[PDB]
């Protein structure tokens, strides 16, 4: 039920950071897990990351693994990503995925995930 | 071995070294288990804190029970997390007994000796046998990483854990006092070793 | 047949195809009958679910007793149905026994032993014995149809059905465990057919 | 006569023509009395209804116990009314005793064998003795006339009613069911006639 | 109680389909039953279907089986009637009706309905 809405893309050269940040508009944040998908033009979404309800369960993929980190803020129900040394080719859009109010594992599909928000664009010159 | 009997563990102020860490004899790796313990806190309503620690060197939260701000009790095994909810805590000493089986996948959650309904949790897995269980903090890493958010405050005993499911009446005999036998960990029996400020005492509850 | 005593059924994961099938020595069509049950779950603040799936070939709701989200026990038969308000719900096991007679339509609603005031229903109706009896999921077809919203994540045992009224002497014997005889269904001699995720545990209610 | 020994009295739907007519020896106009009975209803939250009715040729409100919404009871005597104000209902089985003196005009209130305040209802009055009592009906008449609105639905029995004021002490042992001798309406030796639907069932209330 | 409104009406041509809405206003909305009736130019009303409180339980009539559906969204408190294959007679006024605060079976009379809303018209070319 929640509404989601992203910011901290924009363009940086190589070897750069951005803590891209999500916000949820609602009450049952801390009963949904949250997650970062990427997109590609001419392409689908794709998994990135996944949080635990908790916040003490994370899921990565492998190439974000030792390079990007996910964490959130139950007080203030707001989702962070904070990339490091960003490549070129990891330039595309980005959304900030949750749903599931109720409890369970992190999965890595997208027919589980209910509710996108509007997208953010990151680009590596 | 030392006889802890009618003796619990003091952690009397919030810090990242204060901890303690129990050795299990285990050699086999674990297809089910039952956990039950005997806490006593007043970190409930202001912040979280770990009450069990089991890792292997491939996981850092193979099993974890922790207390979550605002949710309850969150039990996760192989990484998969299940959460129970508590609507509003009291200010007590509180008895939980958890059982996990592999082979067809259901955790039961004993609380005050009142049963949670039963759910399924990752079917299939294996716990492997090695591995070191702390208490007072939460690992992160298999001989450190610790957090000060997460360190818990307060007083643990009846630490004991077995190799398989107890039944419902094997349970209630537990929340009487009654004589048992653990396998793997003996609060009777048990080995430790102790880090920082923490120290023995007199149990507060009955 | 097999003695289900001190056992039920668990359902740990809501779906649509985790179900169990009872069958019904049953003959003559009933003009009376008394269904007692024991059932837990955690549903209640959430979407509703069926507890006692009842279908003839003619009609897929001649007797479904379901709990309605934020309304309560709703009892119907033969197409018909009146609801039993529950104003808040609480967490625990409970037991449920609810007669209906066609000569008068009386009803009576029996929760944890508490009597529900009597009410009327389709005075006058049969109901055909020929029938398929489910537990799990509501069909709105005679032997499929299960939808997932509607589906039982939980426990449910003792579950007996009579031809015929009881007294209120006799429930509380029932709601105490005394010894009794069902006579188109018994919990000990129970006949039935399990399909998907569904086990076999110790109840865990007393 | 007939026995009507834990039995009662069934109204199942809200109707205006189901209702039961008892009668009396009694001769000689009253100068006190009392009546006792235990009545079971749902209809607290939603309308008003008229437990017991007392009538004559030249007044259809003699004696009326009747429920107002949002108000309590309320007694009337000749003509005359009085309210017992109840804060909060719930939804139980509840026993009435209720005594008037036309001596000093003293009227006892006495639910589930608490008392209310004694207070003053036409002092100096006679009642007649010839008259028709009702169940199931507020009659504006005395044969007929009765309100839908008004009627009431569910159970009432132990009607007994004397012609003299018990003393508390009597009251207490009404109250848990000793042995008692009415002397004007006896449970025990009930005459009635019965109109429409109303039946005769077990009771519910211990 | 409830104020009941209406609306999906319009023309459309045979074999089309018409997902008609009714929206109740008040809290009871959950404890009356609804129902669609059907009138038309010199004649009275005339029941067309219902659905249960709790929304277990409907009742269609004989030519509306098959063809018809009825549901209830209790959270949302509205009441939706799709019809398909709709044919050159089924054209007239629609009205939703609804009044049991109480619980009750699934009647098909006009008389124990108390409520009733403006109306819709729907035509068949």
């Amino acid at each position: 039920e929640v509404q989601l809405v992203e910011s901290g893309g924009g363009l940086v050269q190589t070897g750069g950071s951005l803590r891209l940040s999500c916000a949820a508009s609602g009450r049952t944040f801390n009963r949904h897990y949250m997650g970062w998908f990427r997109q590609v033009p001419g392409k689908e979404r794709e998994f990135v990351a996944s949080i635990s309800q908790t916040g003490l369960n994370k899921d990565y993929v492998d190439s974000a693994k030792g390079r990007f980190t996910i964490s959130r803020d139950n007080a203030e129900n707001t989702v962070y990503l904070q990339m490091n040394n960003l490549k070129p080719e990891d330039t595309a859009l980005y959304y900030c995925a949750g749903s599931q109010s109720s409890y369970y594992d992190k999965p890595r599909l997208l027919t589980e995930y209910a509710y996108w928000g509007q997208g953010t664009l990151v680009t590596v010159s | 071995q030392t006889d802890m009997s009618r003796k619990a563990f003091v952690f009397p102020k919030e810090s990242d070294t204060s901890y303690v860490s129990l050795k299990a004899p285990l050699t086999k790796p674990l297809k089910a288990f039952t956990v039950c313990l005997h806490f006593y806190t007043e970190l409930s309503s202001t912040r979280g804190y770990s009450i069990f620690s089991y890792a292997t060197k491939r996981q850092d939260n193979e099993i974890l029970i922790f207390w979550s701000k605002d949710i309850g009790y969150s039990f996760t095994v192989g990484g998969s997390e299940i959460l129970f909810e508590v609507p509003e805590v009291t200010v007590a000493p509180v008895h939980i007994c958890t059982s996990w089986e592999s082979a067809s996948g259901i955790v039961e959650f004993w609380v005050d000796g009142k049963p949670r309904v039963r759910k399924s949790l990752k079917k299939g897995y294996t716990v492997g046998a090695e591995a070191s269980i702390i208490l007072g903090q939460e690992q992160d890493s298999f001989g450190g990483n610790f957090e000060g958010s997460q360190s818990l405050v307060g007083d643990i005993g009846n630490v004991n854990m077995w190799d398989f499911v107890l039944s419902p009446d094997e349970i209630n005999t537990i929340y009487l006092g009654g004589p048992f036998s653990p396998n793997v960990l003996n609060w009777r029996a048990l080995k430790y070793e102790v880090q920082g400020e923490v120290f023995t005492k007199p149990q507060l509850w009955p």
